């Protein structure tokens, strides 16, 4: 009943009333840049630092498996092609739904609590087209770039393990092997997942803040509701996308 | 600091502080304590707190359990003040 | 027209707990009216209802003629440029400071030049009083200064109906006095018709020209601040001075007190 | 002893913004005293300070003899069994219902049997009034019923000093009246010595026997509710009736109004 | 200065004053069970459902790599020994810091805001020894069990891919190969990481709620602060633990 | 709805609504508009809003920029009311 169609229809309506409408551009450009700084630039530290660690692990736990199979040169093909096909777009979606997927619901649900959104709508300004949409377009263009930064630092960390720790190969690691890895179709299959996860993370991270019960115990339950659903949906959409992108 | 009840005929002469602290020993044998006691006299009781008032309520209820018209003598003014606070009906305290 | 908003017969539900039931209200222009009820009576919903932000179930609420509920939602913004809610907690935008918080409805609608808009905002701040707080962020403001800054931001555009949702709630009498002098000086200088919904009677009745009192789910009394404090009606006579016991029950309903006292007697 | 808490000379800082500065206060037992100041004056910190939950920088606060600040922190719990803060918002435990919320300090300390504790709690609820709300969760309660349930939970153990942190703030006069009748009926029935800190003067002075008024960072006036409303002192005469303009400045400080009006004249 | 020692010393003090003290047992047993239901049983759905998806992926993206190397029998050794050595204790720590690592700070920081903790301390009851400690011991004994449930359902999902999808092996998948995998030392090396991550997640998820600025915009910033730090620290402690557990 | 300013000697006879809306065209040539104008007469002005008051402030300031003792005639009572609200000093409005 309730979750049957009420919540989904309302969470789709708050988006069809937040993207399609007046084509205002040069009034939102000052908002889109600040929302890029909030949702995209601030969160960068949580995806750079946690990009090296999930990188250095990916090498250190992989280097000790390939070594048993006498193929330590494929390490670059193992680190990159893993944190660029599966782990990149999903780990940087989880760490996004954490840092910038809850700071959105704890923000646009905190506005709704202090009657900030209704005070916007009490002018002529639409609360959706002015508060939702800048944050939405800041979410769906910062995540597909955050995953790129995350994959870059992940490959650098994998190098820091498979090169700086066990100095067996300085250029055989990536200068020769990753050339057969870093091809276009792989980055495309990574960016598709990054964009779909950006949409799904920042749509249910921007709806729980808009559909929260306006109280300190309603926004703080919706915050965790986004961190939960924006991990369930990330993993589920990841399985579906992987079935479609490699199950052929 | 002290509490002691004596069955002295038809009277339950209890004396002490009758509060949340010294209330324990009286609660156990409450049945035999009010077995054949018609009126309960709480005169040598310095003060009475809410817990002691609850225990007194239960003692009265037990006196009426087997069937006995109970009466209270020697009570303080402070006890009836505290009972007027809690809006205790006149058919449970008398 | 005579009155600026005539709520003829509004019935609002909000689920199952019927909030209002065929109420009638009439704010005359230039007059600062007030509506009072117990806490949690639904009176803020009345303000949110006369701003078109929520629909009456069976109601004809006429803001200066045409109905509010039957509006294109594109015309409703044009008339909503002639209203101004002053919520509790101010509803100040935490992004920008006070200056960019008062200037917001100006930049949104009017094409005032930059040095013109600066002089307009730095004048409305002096009107309210917190002109030195132009560059202070709205999370640095006090609890009462937030309502004052939101008032300055609310009188931008000269809205011809600025309604106050509990402007003095949990405020010291010294800031209650500032907030009761501001929203009287405005009505006596501008032509705004303040609708002050509240329940802090001693201060609201000091300015209200014609106040309503709404009981559980309907309006029970109206009249001026003088003919109201003499009303011989228990539901109103209790609330007007808070006698703590009357038609509203002091003791929450309970069962027999005896099984509650001695469970299983 | 004469007075139940004698705060001889307390100076509290909290960082750099010096809150208090050599203040003196004396709550006599059996007397319901009050302290009033503007909002954000630091008066709730005074209550949190006489409960030992925060230390005075240079202060001798004597709760019935021995100091509160110089306590083992194991003895402080024994004396803290003789205090009871009633915070705003009630501070009700959202886990358990009202019944298990009033019974909490009982089960924590006393060994009352189950049918004894049930009769004690279902009596303190009737004392406060919300006995029918025994099984209602504290998030289902109203805004004023939460303070009443927390009062019932606060008078458990008969604390001999139950201090109220703004018990009537943002409440209708009809619930303000219930809350002002409860905390007078308690003092006139129990021997509790209520310390009602607040700023809603018209209602607090209706019961307070000896009230203090603290200015910016020090106590400026005291005396009974009668000798206070006649005090000839601007800092006190302003607050006692809220004249909106006096020793506290209405206009927040600003610069010259001219460069603010015409930037770069 | 501030983060130098003030925050760490305070976050260690709020724990040394929350575990060592009165040895009260039978008064906390009614609290420990309810905190196990809140922090451990409620979160189960987010680690079962997101255990299958991270499982079915681990097979589906791994089955298509082993097949290129003609070794499709090692799939059980690939799925299990991966989501039981590296991915299990870390993904179920991230999904824990999400569901039950923010619901703790949005709860024990919401209590502190409504003056619930100071109202406890206003009785004789210590707020730490009575509110912190039950939640702490519910966190550090629900996570090492949630990771076990998560690994179990992950292996089941990996089977659902490598068996139900491509019905190549029904018993060669795990009935023969995983016997050389599921050995004791592996589960021990998984439970060690699960316990250290439980301690680190629920110690900084229980401190941000205790050190939050008590306001709807303070608890909602501390909530995201835990979801960030309880992913940075999980990944970092994971790298350190993997270096110590396999870098030998 | 309308606004029009005429330089008619030493007087700036402006007539209209002088509010946030019709204010644009006058703001641009404000310099030459008050070039040789001693007193500004706003008599045929129905109402005046806050923005119009700001523009009038700036026109006065410009009249004093090149140096000219300005005076206001034909102003309404409502304008001086609104100016008493904003606490406009007596040396900027006259
Ligand atoms: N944790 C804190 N750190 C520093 N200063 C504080 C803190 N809590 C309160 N203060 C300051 O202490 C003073 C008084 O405290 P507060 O309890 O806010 O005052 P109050 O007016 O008595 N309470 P209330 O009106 O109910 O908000 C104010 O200047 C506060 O800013
Ligand atoms: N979605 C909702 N569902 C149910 N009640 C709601 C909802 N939104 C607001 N309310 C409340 O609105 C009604 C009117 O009270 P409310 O709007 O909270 O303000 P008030 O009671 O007039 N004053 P106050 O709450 O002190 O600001 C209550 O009876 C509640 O129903």
């Amino acid at each position: 009943g309730i979750k049957t169609l009420r919540t989904f229809g309302r969470a789709g309506l708050m988006l069809f009333n937040a993207l399609v409408g007046k084509p205002e551009f040069r009034k939102h450009a000052p908002l889109l840049v600040r929302q890029l700084y909030n949702v995209g630039v601030l969160s960068m530290l949580i995806i750079v630092v946690s990009g090296v660690f999930i990188g250095m692990v990916l090498g250190l736990q992989g280097y000790l498996v390939l070594t048993t199979y006498s193929a330590e040169t494929s390490l670059g093909m193992l680190v990159a092609l893993s944190l660029l096909r599966e782990l990149g777009p999903v780990v940087a979606a989880l760490l996004f739904a954490g840092r910038a997927g809850s700071a959105l619901t704890a923000e646009i649900g905190l506005m709704r609590a202090t009657e900030q959104l209704s005070s916007m709508e009490m002018m002529a300004v639409d609360p959706l087209r002015r508060v939702i949409s800048p944050r939405f377009w800041a979410g769906v263009i910062s995540l597909p770039l955050l995953t790129v930064i995350f994959v870059a630092v992940g490959i650098w960390g994998g190098s820091l393990v498979g090169v700086s720790w066990k100095g067996i190969d300085s250029g055989f690691f990536w200068s020769a092997m990753q050339n057969a890895v870093d091809w276009r179709m792989d980055l495309v299959n990574c960016l598709i997942k990054s964009v779909v996860f950006a949409i799904t993370v920042t749509w249910i991270s921007l709806f729980n803040g808009y559909d929260a019960i306006p109280t300190s115990a309603g926004i703080s339950r919706a915050t965790t509701r986004t961190v939960v659903h924006s991990s369930l949906a990330v993993l589920g959409l990841d399985f579906v996308l992987t079935a479609l992108m490699f199950g052929n | 600091e002290s509490l002691s009840w004596m069955q002295t005929g038809d009277t339950l002469a209890l004396s002490g502080e009758l509060d949340q602290d010294v209330l324990l020993p009286l609660w156990e044998m409450r049945e035999e304590a009010v077995k054949g006691i018609t009126c309960i006299d709480l005169s040598r009781v310095s003060r009475v707190d809410t817990g002691g008032l609850a225990l007194l309520l239960h003692l009265i209820d037990l006196a009426k359990k087997q069937g006995n018209n109970v009466t209270l003598q020697g009570v303080n003014d402070k006890v009836y003040t505290l009972a007027k606070l809690y809006n205790l009906p006149a058919d449970v305290l008398p | 027209v005579a009155n600026l908003v005539d709520m003829r017969d509004v019935s609002f539900t909000r689920g199952n707990r019927c909030i209002f039931d065929n109420i009638s209200l009439t704010v005359p222009r230039g007059k600062i009216t007030a509506i009072m009820g117990p806490s949690g009576i639904g009176k803020t919903t009345l303000l949110r209802l006369i701003g078109g932000q929520i629909a009456p179930d069976h109601g004809e609420i006429l803001f200066d003629g045409e109905n509010i509920p039957a509006m294109s939602r594109s015309r409703l913004y044009t008339v909503r440029k002639r209203m101004s809610m002053l919520f509790q907690s101010g509803a100040l935008f935490t992004d920008m400071n006070v200056f960019d918080n008062v200037a917001y409805p100006l930049r949104e609608h009017t094409q005032l030049p930059a040095p013109l808009l600066h002089s307009t905002v730095m004048m409305k701040l002096e009107a309210v009083g917190l002109r030195g707080a132009a560059k202070l962020m709205p999370s640095e403001l006090s609890g009462g200064m937030a309502r004052r800054a939101a008032l300055a931001r609310a009188i931008a555009l000269e809205p011809d109906l600025i309604m106050f949702d509990e402007p003095f709630v949990g405020q010291d009498p010294i800031t209650m006095g500032v907030l009761v002098k501001l929203i009287s000086e405005l009505n006596s200088a501008l032509g705004v018709t303040c609708v002050v919904v509240s329940h802090d009677v001693p201060e609201v009745l000091s300015i209200a020209d014609h106040a309503w009192i709404l009981a559980d789910k309907k309006i029970v009394a109206h009249g001026s601040a003088q003919a109201l404090q003499a009303n011989p009606d228990p539901r109103v006579r209790q609330f007007l001075d808070g006698i703590a016991d009357g038609p509203v029950p002091f003791r929450y309903p309970a069962g027999d007190y005896h099984a509650d006292l001695l469970p299983g007697s």
